[PDB]
């Protein structure tokens, strides 16, 4: 069937085409959706969507939705798609996890908005989106493609541009210098604790943080004889065995 | 010895029924004694009238070569009752069940009035031996006829230990009274009595037959005959001395049987000479003998192992044949004496035969080495290996056990077309030497081999397939049509275990020059005659030598045997071999200068691309850094002698082209704190040194990459040097603090992200650290086992052409592939790419998971990891995996010194790859055990076997990779290939893509994308394996177990969906397929289903 | 070493007259002598242990340890020019003729013209 | 059916994330009463899990959590227990802790460790507070359920203490005292009578509390208090319904009235 157009759990049923290929004569790559917030601001008036297909990014975000506000003339402007990880690059954050800089889902794409009503008329809209193509599948919505895998991820293969790469390590290095050297001084420099106290340091230690998760991670010799009720034990101990 | 005692009594245990099923077979020759003692005797009679006497029945009656003519017949005959001896084995008691059978020992001597004192001579009672065999089994037949219990048993004619001198009866049965259930076989022979004559007629340096030479086999025969009472006396009262003989045999006899080492015969071409009674007996006289002072070697008080290492040690060590053999009396001291007889040899000073002259010296050579390695896997105690020394039979595939072989197939025909049919001599002074045809046609191929060949091989074994020596009663011998003879082989096998060394060395220097010719100069000269010359070579001596233009789909010994059996044993003896053509250039032909003339032990290709890498070592040296280069060092799969295709320059499109040199910078401390920016001044540190390096060195070339191995770090890049010789290396920078690194994120990261970081580590120390190791060790022990490196190569494009190496890493295929080179225990060190490569396919069909991890001490022949190391690994494995239930994940397990850890090299792959090769490894067995070694076999093997699993997406980039990866296809025409390998790196850079292939990265990219639902297996050579013109690429793959029927959708279900249900969805065939056609449509062109 | 060779490997160092010094001494208190005999056999036992015989000399040549060692060892004391000055070997494997023309290149004597 | 443990073998090999069957697997060794070899299990289904899947690592908790306490030794317990907060998400698994507690009818050391639980992290989230004033006014403890909120307006601040009394007014209108909730529930109500979701749950609780006159009251002041146009056909759609499922057009005719003056 395509006739169904809700899912069980409010999840909402958008497909999409599929090009010619040199085997096959389709046209159906399905996708999920939801509405859904958190606190913070990145994850404003967001929306899940589960199954994304292969690479579809921002650009193409921009596609469909400019498809959508031809159709229906809604109001749609996308920004980015945070929790893009679909691939299994970027789960862990190694800089966040041994450094000081940049200080700290499933194969999701959480894509949010300009507006709380842009989401509203979006959302609804694509309910009755969803119902035209459980209808129908040949008077549908659909998104493009300009590919930028094909700009980007079939000729990995490829020289790096040496000014591209040596201004990034110019600019790279320039806060990263800037940023330790300060570290470095607010740590050999903190004497003052608010109750009169003065922070050991250690000579040519670089961080605050370093001395921290040092001291979390950094988590006698009595005699047997020469004492009178000791000696009076030990000959007990004798008298007795 | 604490577990080998436990280990002993086991073995026991593996056969200990010899009192149920011994009963019912010995009433029955109980039923036959007593027959054979109310047999009705028979007075003396004449040739000229028991010949009609045989004729006008339908028994006839067997011969030694030839039948007598009445003109010699002078000797009178008689049947008389015979004292008949149940003797031997199982008068011992010492079973084993066999598939074929024990058998008892039983004999009907012979009655002291029907011979005289001249029965050593022109075979006249052995012709009676033959007619009294003849009528007392024609006496037999017609007994059981009249008993009547035909229906189930049966008799038959055979030779003892398959020589034509002794015609035995073979008692045997077939499907309330029929036997079927026990040894198939007992054995009635006729011999002659004890006192006879004394040594000078009776030794081995004697002769009388008619033209002194020697007539071994003969008055071994009739020795053995007539003599062998003395043998049981000697062998009851060693019993008496100690009760470990009996399991002492049994423990030799399966190791002779797992060995091959039937009593037969090895003068008769064919496996084995030695026999089990024959150790039985050499046993029980080192028991008391074997010293230079005739010492007691073997103490009659201690148990069963020791006084077998002790036989094993001294037909190990101590020679028989050649310095030096042991004189002994059975009725007093026994003698080791240091003249050799240049035979396999003992003596007896009570018997006087030679109880060894049933083999020849390339069976004792072979024996004393078998004895030799498994004296030194007996004596090590870091490891035992009885379940290697006592339960492998290494003889139920021959081809395993021999590094090559050949055939000889020869049409000689008749025994009187002798003469025009073969190059050999004729007449009775041979016929005293040697007894028949195939007897001196086996001892003259076994010479002619020897000296064809010289130390270029390792041993010599030569066998007769198609010998038949069960030969009905009604025919005079085995009388069999064996395609272009009339004698009993269908054709001659010779099997050759080679020295790797100098196995393909292309001149073999023979004698030295002088005015004088000398006698082994005119063994030479009429040895090879056209093809023989005399060189000088570059010192400035002059040796007479034969060149030999060698070749890359051949090694020269076979057409070294090839000519040196054309020109000596038959002018038409065809020599047949087609599995070394075959898979001998399964490997990739490297498109090089004269590269199909080449052989394949040569490893210039190898050299030259270090060549060109030492040009580029001493120009990263010679410059000047900020902070200057410690050590570089490379780490390459060309640097280990393990790529599959021999680099060529200039060859792009090979997977295995960039090789890696990691360099690592002096210890300094100014290097940053964080992995990102370390990692970012490595790149500065290499956008340095290829500023540099366009400055100084024009004639060199750089370009970046990126790198994505070592996840959760996007910015590791390496720079590709493309030198003007015209290889390329990757540049990769280590520095002091990154293990430090990845230790502090795994210390302060979370705790639920800890193993994942493992893994990630675990990535980095493979890929950095102990992969240098790996590769210094492996790249020593690649000159002590010279096939190593072509056997490396023929499993990695055998696992491509199976469809393994997109999960699969090099490193498991190569401690794979080391394994048989280092662990020789049933085997030898392989030294043919043919024994090499289904040794290794043998071992990982054997290999288990739950209960064999793969240990390896990598070090040459004659350091090891030492007991406690060991016990570490042991420990390291059982708390491992009993941790772990059954390999979730972690499948393969292999720890060498250079990883006790053991998953560093098998961590990531997944148990539908692993069960894949092992499964197909055991189809490979199987296939090879029963449906025989052939080409067409080969070929059948090294199908791609596609299985059809759920898909296969048929690829296709629009360049034929040949020209730019750099193999010829077998092309006659080298030129245009010549015109077409593009032998100059291109202008500009951004083509390489274009001119490679970008299948790997797509499967790699597409299976770590679906990696929790379905698999993708691909192949990434595609120049060898792609089609001749080399274009095709498939991308296969499973689906998982959980994802078949529908499954209900959640959040994180993790797939691509076909919702049709509300709540069970599928996953959406049509629509991953057109996304992966969408990613592929300059790549893909085929898909099928199915 | 990785192969089968022992070394006698040595190694010589001296004390650096530090900068901005006044006395004249510079000597070592013979309690950092300890110190550094110790790191300095720690990690040549240790560059030689990771190494073949061949890699120990190309290590070698371009006196590398040389300065691995002060790099290592300037933390306790500045210890002016070090040099390794003398490897003796004590025990050889075997032969390994392969190896030996590994570590050259190949080459195989082949025919010179018989001409009678 | 599975009876066998080749085949749980099986079926957690076809299926590792499914932390139903795992479970199921080691109450299987709970039925052949194997608690160390059920731990063992539990830390291999702990080493094998893919982590990402925090549902049935919960699950997995919930496995561990009641072994530790039908079984285990209640020293084993706090073990578990401590590395089960040093793995997974504290909160929750203590509140499961406690659900499975109250299961298991345990109640003396669970009011101090209530208490425990609330000096520790008490102060910022809200189930602990549903389960304490839950269980209290069950088994009979008006007094400490009223004095609890001494403890309650003294932790939490102005932005959460509208709630916290409101789910007290909420436990004590369904199993306690409703003049109670509704001394809490007035001083909000004199607080913000603007407020338009805790006076449609008030007046609902009070249906469900059943006190006619009362609810009368409430729906009879609130179009006296500040209603707008939808809150005023809001709350008639649910007082027509709740009085139908005379006092009916008298009640009509002010919801026509009101919409023009």
């Amino acid at each position: 069937i395509e006739d169904i157009s809700a899912m069980k759990n409010g999840f909402i049923v958008v497909p999409f085409k599929l090009p010619d290929h040199k085997a096959l004569p389709a046209s159906l790559h399905f996708m999920f959706a939801k509405r859904h917030q958190s606190s913070n601001s990145n994850e404003s008036d967001c929306l899940f969507l589960v199954n994304l297909p292969l690479l579809s990014n921002i650009e193409h975000m921009k596609k469909f939705v400019g498809q959508l506000c031809g159709k229906y003339d809604t109001v749609s402007h996308v920004e980015e798609l945070l929790y893009n990880d679909e691939f299994g690059l970027h789960e862990v954050d190694l800089s966040a996890l041994t450094s000081d800089l940049m200080s700290s889902p499933r194969n999701t794409a959480l894509l949010k908005f300009v507006d709380a009503a842009s989401i509203n008329n979006c959302w609804n809209a694509l309910k009755k989106y969803s119902n035209l193509h459980a209808k129908h599948p040949n008077e549908l919505f659909e998104w493009t493609y300009t590919t930028p895998s094909f700009t980007t991820f079939v000729n990995f293969y490829k020289p790096l541009d040496i000014d591209y790469l040596k201004e990034d390590i110019h600019t790279h290095m320039a806060i990263f210098e800037q940023r330790e050297a300060q570290a470095q001084e607010d740590v050999q420099s903190s004497i003052v604790d608010e109750d009169g106290f003065t922070l050991v340091v250690g000579k040519n230690t670089k961080s605050l943080n370093s001395i921290r998760k040092k001291i979390l991670n950094k988590n006698k010799k009595a005699k047997k004889d020469f004492y009178r009720f000791q000696v009076r034990e030990r000959k007990k101990q004798e008298i007795n065995q | 010895s604490n577990i080998f005692k436990l280990q002993i009594d086991e073995l026991l245990e593996q056969v200990k029924l010899k009192q149920k099923h011994v009963l019912k077979v010995e009433k029955f020759l109980h039923k036959l004694y007593d027959i054979l003692q109310e047999i009705p005797d028979w007075e003396e009679k004449s040739l000229a009238e028991v010949d009609s006497f045989f004729k006008n029945k339908i028994v006839s009656v067997p011969f030694v070569d030839p039948k007598p003519i009445p003109q010699n017949t002078n000797y009178k005959f008689n049947y008389k009752k015979p004292d008949i001896s149940l003797i031997g084995s199982f008068a011992l008691k010492a079973g084993i069940y066999q598939p074929n059978g024990s058998s008892i020992d039983t004999l009907l001597t012979m009655p002291k009035e029907l011979f005289e004192k001249k029965d050593f001579l022109n075979f006249r009672c052995l012709h009676k031996r033959s007619v009294y065999l003849a009528y007392l089994t024609h006496h037999l037949l017609i007994l059981l006829k009249k008993d009547k219990l035909d229906s189930f048993l049966q008799l038959e004619y055979s030779y003892f230990d398959n020589d034509p001198l002794l015609p035995i009866l073979r008692i045997s049965c077939s499907k309330d009274y029929n036997f079927y259930k026990t040894r198939f076989s007992i054995n009635l022979l006729i011999g002659f009595p004890y006192k006879v004559f004394e040594p000078k007629k009776l030794l081995p340096n004697r002769n009388c037959i008619r033209i002194l030479p020697a007539t071994p086999l003969y008055n071994f025969s009739v020795l053995s005959s007539s003599t062998h009472e003395n043998y049981l006396k000697y062998l009851y009262k060693t019993k008496k001395q100690t009760e470990s003989f009996v399991e002492a045999t049994v423990l030799g006899r399966l190791w002779l049987q797992q060995r091959g080492f039937s009593s037969n015969m090895s003068h008769s071409g064919s496996l084995g000479g030695f026999g089990t009674f024959e150790f039985t007996i050499l046993m029980a006289a080192l028991l008391n003998g074997g010293g230079i002072n005739s010492n007691k070697i073997l103490l009659h008080g201690f148990s069963s192992y020791q006084l077998f290492k002790g036989v094993i040690k001294y037909l190990a060590t101590m020679d028989l044949c050649h310095d030096g053999h042991l004189q002994f009396h059975s009725n007093p001291a026994s003698k080791y004496i240091d003249e050799g007889f240049q035979t396999p040899t003992l003596f007896d000073k009570s018997t006087k035969v030679n109880i060894l002259t049933k083999m020849t010296v390339s069976s004792y050579q072979i024996l004393k080495e078998y004895a030799g390695e498994t004296l030194r896997m007996l004596n090590n105690v870091v490891q035992d290996q009885f379940s290697n020394i006592f339960l492998t039979n290494i003889s139920r595939f021959d081809n395993l056990k021999y590094d090559l072989c050949y055939d000889v197939q020869l049409p000689l025909g008749k025994y009187n077309n002798l003469e025009t049919s073969l190059a050999a001599t004729f007449g009775s002074m041979e016929r005293v030497k040697f007894i028949t045809l195939e007897n001196f046609l086996a001892h003259k191929i076994t010479n002619v081999a020897r000296y064809a060949l010289g130390d270029r091989i390792k041993y010599i074994q030569i066998e007769m397939v198609g010998q038949k020596s069960d030969f009905p009663i009604t025919k005079r011998k085995v009388y069999s049509n064996t395609g272009g003879n009339h004698f009993n082989f269908d054709f001659v096998r010779v099997k050759l275990i080679v020295n790797p060394s100098e196995c393909d060395k292309l001149v073999t220097k023979g004698p030295a020059h002088s005015e004088t010719m000398s006698t082994e100069a005119a063994v030479f000269k009429n040895f090879w005659g056209i093809k023989s010359s005399l060189r000088r070579f570059k010192d400035g001596s002059i040796t007479h030598c034969c060149v030999w233009s060698t070749s890359s789909s051949e090694p020269i010994i076979s057409s070294i045997v090839n000519f040196a059996l054309q020109k000596h044993v038959s002018k038409k003896a065809q020599i047949s071999n087609e599995t070394i053509k075959k898979f001998h250039n399964f490997l990739p032909l490297p498109n090089l200068p004269s590269s199909a003339k080449t052989s394949v032990l040569n490893l210039s290709s190898f050299f030259n691309l270090k060549k060109s890498f030492d040009d580029l070592y001493k120009i990263i040296f010679q410059m000047k850094l900020p902070l200057s280069v410690k050590s570089i060092l490379p780490v390459g799969s060309a640097f280990r002698y393990t790529s599959l295709c021999q680099p060529v320059p200039f060859a792009y499109s090979d997977p295995d082209f960039f090789q890696d040199v990691i360099l690592e910078f002096e210890t300094s401390p100014k290097w940053p704190d964080e992995i990102t920016s370390l990692e970012k001044a490595k790149t500065a540190f290499l956008l340095k040194i290829q500023e540099e390096l366009s400055a100084n060195s024009s004639t060199y070339r750089s370009f970046f990459s990126r790198d994505e191995s070592i996840p959760y770090n996007l910015e590791i890049v390496t720079l590709n040097i493309l030198t003007p010789e015209g290889y390329g290396f990757k540049f990769r920078v280590l520095t002091e603090r990154d293990e430090i690194l990845y230790l502090r994120a795994i210390a302060n990261a979370r705790n639920e992200l800890k193993p994942e970081l493992e893994a990630t580590f675990l990535k980095f120390t493979a890929k950095y650290l102990a992969s240098v190791r790996h590769t210094r060790t492996l790249e020593n022990i690649s000159h002590s086992y010279q096939f190593y490196s072509p056997v490396v190569r023929l499993f990695k494009r055998w696992l491509d052409t199976h469809l393994l190496l997109g999960h699969i890493t090099d490193e498991l295929a190569e401690l794979i592939a080391i394994k048989p080179f280092v662990d020789p225990a049933p085997y030898f060190i392989p030294g043919s790419l043919e024994n090499g490569f289904l040794k290794v396919l043998k071992f990982i069909s054997q290999w288990n998971w739950k209960d064999d991890p793969l240990i390896l001490d990598l070090v040459k022949p004659e350091e090891r990891l030492t007991l406690a190391q060991y016990k570490g690994i042991q420990m390291n494995f059982t708390n491992l995996r009993n941790s772990d239930p059954n390999g979730t994940h972690l499948q393969f397990f292999v720890a060498s010194k250079n990883d006790p850890s053991g998953i560093l090299y098998s961590s990531g792959i997944p148990l539908p790859i692993a069960t894949r090769l092992t499964a197909l490894a055991k189809v490979a067995v199987n296939l090879l055990q029963t449906h025989g070694l052939n080409q067409q076999t080969i070929n059948l093997l090294f199908t791609p076997g596609l299985k059809d699993y759920d898909f296969v997406v048929d690829l296709r980039t629009p360049i034929g990779l040949k020209s730019s990866c750099g193999i010829l296809s077998a092309t006659e025409f080298k030129n245009i290939t010549n015109d077409q390998a593009p032998s100059n790196f291109p202008e500009n850079l951004n083509d390489l893509s274009e001119k490679m292939d970008p299948t790997y990265q797509l499967v790699k990219y597409l299976n770590l994308k679906y990696k929790n639902s379905l698999i993708l297996s691909s192949r990434k050579y595609i120049g060898v394996n792609g089609g001749e013109k080399g274009d095709k690429n498939v991308i296969t793959g499973l689906i998982k177990p959980l994802f078949k029927g529908a499954h209900k959708f959640r959040v994180n279900l993790d797939c691509n969906v076909k919702p049709v249900d509300d709540e069970n969805v599928i996953l959406n065939k049509e629509a991953i397929f057109h996304e992966i056609a969408a990613f592929g449509n300059d790549m893909v062109i085929n898909f099928e289903t199915d | 070493t990785s192969d089968d060779y022992v070394l006698r490997i040595f190694a010589i160092a001296f004390t650096r007259k530090q900068a901005n010094q006044v006395k004249r001494h510079s000597y070592a208190q013979s309690s950092h002598i300890r110190a550094i005999r110790k790191v300095i056999s720690e990690i040549l036992t240790k560059e030689v242990q990771g190494s073949t015989l061949a890699q120990l000399t190309s290590k070698l040549i371009p006196e590398v340890i040389n300065k691995e060692i002060e790099n290592a060892t300037k933390d306790i004391f500045p210890l002016q020019n070090i040099h390794v000055r003398k490897v003796k070997l004590l025990k050889q494997p075997k032969f390994d003729v392969g190896a030996l023309m590994a570590l050259h290149g190949e080459g195989s004597g082949e025919e010179k013209g018989k001409k009678v | 059916a599975p009876e066998s443990v080749a085949d749980f073998e099986r079926l957690l090999i076809g299926n590792p994330n499914s932390s139903v069957v795992w479970m199921n697997y080691m109450a299987f060794q709970l039925q052949l009463s194997e608690i160390e070899k059920a731990r063992e299990l539990a830390e291999r289904a702990l080493k094998t899990i893919n982590f990402r899947e925090e549902a049935e690592k919960l699950n997995i908790w919930i496995a561990m959590l009641n072994l530790e306490n039908t079984f285990g030794t209640e020293e084993t317990l706090e073990e578990v227990f401590s590395r089960a907060c040093q793995y997974m998400d504290s909160y929750t698994i203590h509140t499961k802790l406690l659900g499975i507690y109250e299961i298991s009818e345990k109640f003396d050391k669970a009011a101090e460790l209530f208490k425990a639980t609330a000096k520790k992290f008490g102060g910022e989230k809200v189930s602990i507070w549903v389960s304490w004033g839950d269980f209290l006014i069950s088994h009979n403890e008006e007094q400490e359920a009223r004095t609890i909120l001494g403890n309650a307006l003294k932790a939490l601040p102005k932005r959460n203490h509208i709630e916290v009394v409101r789910k007290f007014a909420q436990l004590e209108f369904a199993k306690g005292d409703p003049e109670r909730g509704r001394s809490l529930f007035e001083g909000l109500v004199a607080d913000a009578p603007k407020r338009i979701d805790l006076w449609n749950v008030y007046v609902d609780q009070e249906v469900k509390a059943k006190d006619k006159k009362k609810v009368e009251d409430l729906f009879e002041r609130i179009i006296t208090k500040k209603i707008t146009r939808k809150q005023a056909k809001f709350f008639f759609n649910k007082w027509l319904q709740f009085e139908e499922s005379k006092t009916i057009e008298y009640v009509k005719a002010k919801a026509t009235e009101y919409v023009a003056s």
